[PDB]
């Protein structure tokens, strides 16, 4: 769950789709350091999300 | 190499809609047509089919 440090508000929730403008107020709460899931179907599909 | 096309036993979640076919064509790429009709032949191979 990636909070902006400088305000605190709730800007994306955990697991969740991916938006090109989000991305960007993200980054700008100077996290540069993120977690992509790996779920390409066939050897590890889609389960538990 | 011998294909073998899956039945829904060993599909994932996404493959449920593709319906499997072996399409005829001619040397140019276009589709060839059925006996008298407008049909192009698609041969949709059932399931288990070598």
């Amino acid at each position: 769950d990636y909070i902006d440090e400088s305000t605190g508000e709730l800007i994306c929730a955990a697991n969740m789709e991916l938006s090109l403008d989000l991305l960007a107020k993200l980054s700008q709460s100077g996290h540069k350091r993120i977690e992509t899931l790996f779920t390409n179907d066939l050897d590890h599909g889609p389960y538990i999300s | 190499s011998s294909l073998v096309v899956l039945d829904s036993a060993e599909r994932t979640a996404g493959g449920k809609d593709l319906r499997p076919a072996l399409k005829i064509v001619d040397a140019q790429g276009n589709d060839v047509l059925i006996p008298g009709t407008d049909m192009p032949a698609q041969y949709f191979l059932p399931g288990k089919a070598i």
